[PDB]
RNA sequence: GGCGUAAAGCGCACGCAGGCGGUUUGUUAAGUCAGAUGUGAAAUCCCCGGGCUCAACCUGGGAACUGCAUCUGAUACUGGCAAGCUUGAGUCUCGUAGAGGGGGGUAGAAUUCCAGGUGUAGCGGUGAAAUGCGUAGAGAUCUGGAGGAAUACCGGUGGCGAAGGCGGCCCCCUGGACGAAGACUGACGCUCAGGUGCGAAAGCGUGGGGAGCAAACAGGAUUAGAUACCCUGGUAGUCCACGCCGUAAACGAUGUCGACUUGGAGGUUGUGCCCUUGAGGCGUGGCUUCCGGAGCUAACGCGUUAAGUCGACCGCCUGGGG
RNA sequence: AAAAUGACA
């Protein structure tokens, strides 16, 4: 469920500052880390319908942020989708 | 004039929030009745009353609750005015044409025991009238010396006498009312906040309003 | 979410007088302050205040000539979902001229009695009776 | 114009196109507003006019044809561009309450059945009664064993979930809400046609399981008949795994998202200060039941969780039967 | 326990 140490690593790797939590880059990374870890969970618990609703909120939220970045900084945005790997 | 300060009151935990500009707080989760705001408006109506009492306005005093009942007969019937010490017969003001007939019947009823029907006929039809006399004299008293509709009403409980106000509100009669923490300020245009259900408190009101009636006519 | 903040500003006045409150307070904006300057002119309300730095919060004062209120009918006319613009000869009339209608002409905020006597015209911000 | 009860809110959510969009500064001039230029055939319409003896009827001048295009010029609003701003929305740290979900185990009460021991003549059932069970030992009672389903007490208009709904105890995968103090991102927001997902119980398909209940069915009784209610039995089903179905009085008969507007009695759940002095007292956040003021309206009633005052989008309604 | 029904004006 992306514990604190599992989160304290991504925020520094993607964020611009040691305390830069909240920028568009780090927010997306913290979602794709939950999303691409929850692939294993729903491999086993397939009919976990109630949890799956929470994931579809994560996937939906991520696309909302990436649209905002795409309208803001094209070079920064297309750098982001490849240093993480998505958008196919 | 905050001379005594003996009627903090508070009447309850609940309230009608329409007296928010008339309250403070106390440690018992209950609302302190203002005495600083009370003083100026209180003497306004006394000044107003003296302006109307000089033209013989037939002041009416309404005290119905048991505790303050007797002191109304010590203020209204004391000087010249009228009281309703016991329950208010619904419609006594707007339905005057019917209470008028019953007051006239009373005047016969009292004299039906002076020189009429007390001993010259059967007690089942002579004494029973006195049972109707006693039911009347406390249910309809000092108003027996009236000559029509009054011009100034004076009430103590703005809630316990909320139906006497409406008849007065129905006509044009201005009224002085001693509202409380639980009371309603609207309807009555001459607001006098303060605790009511205390003999040491009512004496402050009645004893210091009947004086203004006294000075109006002289 | 709030989308017509002007329609919010008027409603504070409506409920402020229904509750018989002395004054109201709400966040400030340049169009709002211009609106409140107009109502300061026509005697609907007394002076106002715009104290605020990062939360500029306008603070009006409601007016009671008698026990009653003064702003009897204040309604939003050109809402965002349907905006209406009027021209110099078709300016709306409120209670045969006894009220006013606020028009934001090309030369700043104004009322239909001064824009009519200036040859101008614009969007009908609201009505105030 | 409406949508609690008269016809009318999709069962619930996610969401592309579309609609709408906080606050400041600059700039553009597309919407918008102001003038002119050109065009808007004549007549008919309308104002002041004239001629037939009046009128109907002809006729002169205006005004109107709300329009569309260009040229000038205004910049308050909307839209575009750019730079910010923190209030909206989201992220981070600490902690809280939970029948929220998926999977795997295990306990104890009871019912049924099976193998036995004492034990006698009835048991069971009804408004009465009969069917039925029993001398082949029934019913009652004690011991041992096997199975499936459901979790008494706590338990409460208590809690969680978007809705459907969720209830013994433990474990490990997992979702969302809440609060204090802080830091960051800086419009990233609301709504949603067509789409996508979920969606009680019953039913369906392929396999398992089957104690108790029990549609269908049978016998007894009631009744004028009784294809019923009552009684004795009893099949699918109820239970599990995996795929369907997509409907309910799926109801608060009340779409989602904001802001504003007197009060009481509680519950539950964080919490930050005096009086940690022991109760407590003071505060304030989130959910929730009841009564009620203004207001609303056909009345019932609703009422800070509005059906009150407004703003944005979405669905639906047009006499009853057919 | 049993207790069904009553043309229109
Ligand atoms: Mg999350
Ligand atoms: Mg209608
Ligand atoms: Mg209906
Ligand atoms: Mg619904
Ligand atoms: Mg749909
Ligand atoms: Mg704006
Ligand atoms: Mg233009
Ligand atoms: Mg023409
Ligand atoms: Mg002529
Ligand atoms: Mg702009
Ligand atoms: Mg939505
Ligand atoms: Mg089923
Ligand atoms: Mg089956
Ligand atoms: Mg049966
Ligand atoms: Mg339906
Ligand atoms: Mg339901
Ligand atoms: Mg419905
Ligand atoms: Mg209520
Ligand atoms: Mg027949």
């Amino acid at each position: 469920s992306l514990s604190t140490e599992a989160t304290a690593k991504i925020v520094s790797e993607f964020g611009r500052d040691a305390n830069d939590t909240g920028s568009t880059e780090v927010q997306v990374a913290l979602l794709t880390a939950q999303i691409n870890h929850l692939q294993g969970h729903f491999a086993e618990h397939k009919k976990d319908h109630h949890s799956r609703r929470g994931l579809l909120r994560m996937v939906s939220q991520r696309r909302k942020l990436l649209d905002y970045l795409k309208r803001k900084d094209v070079a920064r945005y297309t750098q982001l989708i490849e240093r993480l790997g998505l958008r196919r | 004039m905050l001379k005594a300060g003996v009627h903090f009151g508070h009447q309850t935990r609940y309230w009608n929030p329409k007296m928010k500009p008339f309250i403070f707080g106390a440690r018992n989760k209950v609302h302190i009745i203002n005495l600083e705001k009370t003083v100026p408006m209180f003497n306004e109506a006394l000044a107003e009353l003296n302006k109307i009492a000089s033209r013989k306005g037939k002041i009416l005093f309404v005290g119905t609750k048991r505790a303050a009942s007797e002191a109304v007969k010590d203020a209204a019937l004391s000087c010249d005015q009228f009281f309703v010490n016991h329950r208010w017969l619904g419609g006594m003001l707007t339905n005057w044409k019917t209470v008028r007939q019953s007051i006239k019947r009373l005047k016969d009823l009292e004299t039906q025991s002076q020189d009429g029907t007390f001993d010259k006929l059967t007690k089942k039809e002579a004494l029973m009238r006195t049972r109707e006399l006693e039911k009347l004299e406390n249910s309809l008293g000092g108003i027996k010396d009236m000559g029509g509709l009054p011009d100034a009403l004076f009430v103590i409980d703005a809630d316990h006498e909320h139906i006497a106000i409406k008849e007065a509100n129905n006509l044009g009669i201005p009224v002085f009312a001693i509202v409380d923490t639980n009371s309603d300020p609207d309807g009555v245009d001459f607001v006098i906040p303060g605790n009511d259900d205390a003999i040491r408190a009512v004496t402050l009101y009645l004893g210091a309003v009947a004086a203004t009636v006294r000075e109006g006519r002289s | 979410s709030m989308q017509d903040p002007i329609a919010d500003m008027l409603t504070r006045i409506r409920n402020g007088q229904a509750a018989n409150k002395a004054a109201v307070t709400m966040p400030s904006s340049k169009l709002k302050v211009a609106i409140a300057n107009v109502l300061k002119e026509e005697g609907f309300i007394e002076d106002f205040k715009v104290e605020g730095d990062t939360k500029p919060e306008l603070e009006l004062t409601l007016k009671y000539f008698q026990g009653k209120a003064v702003v009897e009918s204040i309604q939003r006319v050109s809402r965002p979902g349907l905006r209406i613009y009027k021209r110099k000869d078709e300016l709306p009339k409120v209670m045969a001229g006894l009220g006013i209608a606020v028009v934001s002409t090309s030369k700043g905020v104004m009322t239909d009695r001064a824009a009519r006597q200036a040859g101008l015209g614009g969007e009908i911000i609201c009505y105030v009776a």
